[PDB]
């Protein structure tokens, strides 16, 4: 439940999601489970690999905009935090 | 059930399942082997070629089941074999091993339709990259 | 009534063969076994499954004591 | 809970599933495991030209990956 | 409990036991579990169908894991 | 009469391994990439730690010379192979009674 | 009323339903019950394997007679009136 307790602290805050499947899901985190089941708002959704491949600008910025997501917790690999 | 959440602090590396190494620095786990490293790193080595690649990822969280395995590591020391490598650009590098990784996928689904053909199940998971 | 778990143990010391995931296979001793497939045998003789380019092939290792996760346990019966 | 699913009632949801599976549907009713009964359901398997209808159906709420509405944006 | 009490009146019974990796054992069981571990004895191997060839027959009880049993059904043929 | 494999009901191999710790074993992968080491933790999940470590180099990875110990994912491992010596199969074949008789509930 | 899905399969009893599961295969056949986990009790199941690009290309396996009970380990999808 670690992972759980430090996102209940990141609501209201940017991330950037990366699924089991290499999709990516970025957006604000508005709310958090004792499943780490989130939602988000202000969703960008994109892969690893247009994302790296819009690097040196090419094919620009294959993306897919939502006004909100539910993820499942356990399809979740990582989350990039904000710098801060 | 209690959580037993331990502070540290190491430079490590951590292999995940989908086949990236990272290097960071571990600031927190849990016993399920979820961590959150700071100033993380991805590296991508090709010694058949002499070529690797950085990029930066900041801080990560990272669920356990995602991780193959992690070990402290010594940043200075690791980076001697560097100086003699050709540092490429992490997209083209990225690029490379996408290309690899297809390359394994299409020879194991391969794999497992012959197999399957003579009645022996190949079972295999898409998700096992490394 | 006797448990899948009770009839495995009949086998304990006795000689099993094992199959697993990825086309491989076991024959050894079965010295040991948890309700999650996690297996130890003794004695253990490996077979690897491999395409020859479309043929069907085989090969073997040995070893004396082995551990074995039980995730990736898809049967387990008599040699 | 997390997902307060009456927002979208009578609405197209888009749906992702463990396996591959995306299925899109009007949203008809749901329960607390977030099993979901779906409406006109078009189930697309692993693109477009895959695509089955399957009219009324009953998601079960175990192999949910993700879930938000039909209704989006490109690039 | 529809389950429990299919499962209570086949034990002893022939069945189909088919894996998720379609792998499909017949013969008769011998025990169950509440996981759907299943023994059964005089056991054969097919493929998808009992109607292909004949990859294993099994003479003493085969043990197969409850987590990757697809289905269990009733042998009427 | 008491089983050091044994130390209640579902710590069979939890309680296996913990008897292994500084014993030099080989981990080898689902990936097939094999590791010596001398095992110095194990956990409930069957995480391995493997002090001292020796590896079999891969194409794919690269060799890491300051690496002394290594986290090992329990479900990422396939065969952990050992001495004959290094486990006593009375207690082996015992222990496991002792949990199927618990595990049957 | 609300709807509920839990409610809907049980109006399914005896009736003919599709399960689909995770993987390309689907079951039709009589409902015959279910219980909390969704493992399901199924008579005289067709048995198809699917394929994604042509459902004129998809194979019956076969023809069950009998019962047979169904994990709802890999149920995805419950399709009341079956295949149509």
């Amino acid at each position: 439940m670690l992972p759980l307790y430090l996102l209940t602290n990141a609501k209201g805050q940017q991330m950037q999601i990366e699924l089991k499947n290499g999709e990516i899901i970025q957006g604000i985190l508005t709310n958090v489970d004792n499943w780490m089941n989130l939602t988000l708002s202000n969703v960008t959704e994109y892969s690893e690999e247009s994302a790296i491949n819009s690097e040196d600008n090419a094919e620009s910025s294959k993306a897919v905009k939502l006004n909100e997501i539910y993820i499942r917790g356990t399809f979740i690999k990582f989350i990039k935090l904000q710098d801060n | 059930t209690a959580a037993i959440v331990s502070s540290v602090d190491r430079k490590i590396f951590v292999l995940l399942r989908d086949g990236r190494m990272l290097f960071g620095v571990l600031r927190t786990f849990d016993q399920y082997a979820n961590l959150i490293l700071q100033d993380c790193v991805e590296r991508i080595y090709f010694s058949e070629e002499n070529k690797y690649a950085e990029e930066d990822r900041g801080i990560f969280m990272i669920r356990g089941e995602n991780v193959v395995m992690l070990g402290e590591v010594d940043i200075d020391k690791e980076d001697q074999p560097l100086e003699a490598m050709e540092r490429i650009p992490f997209k083209e590098a990225w690029l490379t091993k996408q290309k690899n990784d297809e390359k394994r996928f299409k020879e194991e689904t391969h794999k497992g339709k012959k197999m399957a053909r003579h009645g022996i199940v190949y079972d295999f998971h898409k998700s096992d990259m490394y | 009534m006797e448990t899948p778990l009770d009839l495995l143990k009949l086998n304990l010391d006795e000689r099993v063969y094992i199959k697993l995931r990825g086309a491989r296979t076991l024959v050894g001793t079965l010295q040991a076994f948890d309700s999650h497939c996690n297996i130890v045998l003794s004695d253990a003789v490996e077979t690897i499954y491999q395409l020859n380019n479309e043929e069907l092939s085989e090969s073997e290792r040995r070893c004396e004591m082995v551990f074995i996760r039980g995730d990736t346990v898809t049967l387990i019966s008599t040699p | 809970a997390i997902l307060d699913l009456a927002k979208y009632k009578d609405s197209k949801i888009r749906v992702k599933l463990m396996g591959g599976k995306l299925v899109i549907g009007v949203l008809k009713g749901y329960d607390q495991l977030m099993n979901l009964v779906l409406d006109d359901t078009v189930e697309y398997m692993s693109i477009s030209k895959n695509a089955r209808k399957l009219g009324l159906t009953v998601i079960r709420g175990t192999i949910l990956v993700s879930l938000s509405s039909a209704e989006g944006s490109d690039v | 409990s529809v389950t429990t009490e299919f499962l209570s009146d086949i034990i002893g019974k022939t069945v189909n036991v088919k894996l998720a990796s379609g792998l499909l054992y017949s013969g008769r069981l011998e025990s169950i579990d509440g996981f759907m571990n299943v023994a059964l004895s005089s056991a054969t191997e097919h493929y998808e169908s009992n109607n292909n060839k004949l990859l294993n027959k099994f003479n003493s009880d085969v043990f197969l894991r409850g987590t990757q049993v697809m289905y269990i059904s009733e042998q009427k043929i | 009469s008491e089983n050091l494999y044994f130390q209640g009901s579902g710590s069979l191999f939890f309680s296996f391994f913990k008897t292994l710790v500084d014993q030099e074993v080989v981990v080898e992968l689902k990936n097939d990439i094999e590791i010596k080491g001398t095992l110095q933790s194990v956990d409930q999940f069957l995480n391995l730690k493997l002090d001292n470590i020796s590896c079999t180099d891969e194409k794919k990875y690269p060799h890491l010379g300051s690496v002394r110990n290594i986290f090992i994912r329990g479900s990422t491992v396939r065969y952990v192979y050992l001495n004959k010596n290094m486990v006593d199969t009375n207690l082996l074949q015992d222990a496991t009674r002792r949990e199927v008789m618990t595990e049957r509930k | 009323p609300e709807i509920l899905p839990l409610e809907v399969i049980d109006k399914t009893i005896n009736q003919k339903v599709l399960i689909v599961l995770q993987s390309n295969r689907e079951f039709e056949g009589t409902l015959v019950g279910f219980d909390d986990f969704v493992n399901v009790i199924l008579e005289d199941a067709v048995e198809w394997l699917i394929d994604p690009e042509d459902e004129s290309r998809n194979e019956k396996v076969m023809q069950h007679h009998g019962r047979m009970l169904l994990s709802g380990n890999n149920i995805a999808i419950l399709v009341p009136g079956g295949k149509k």
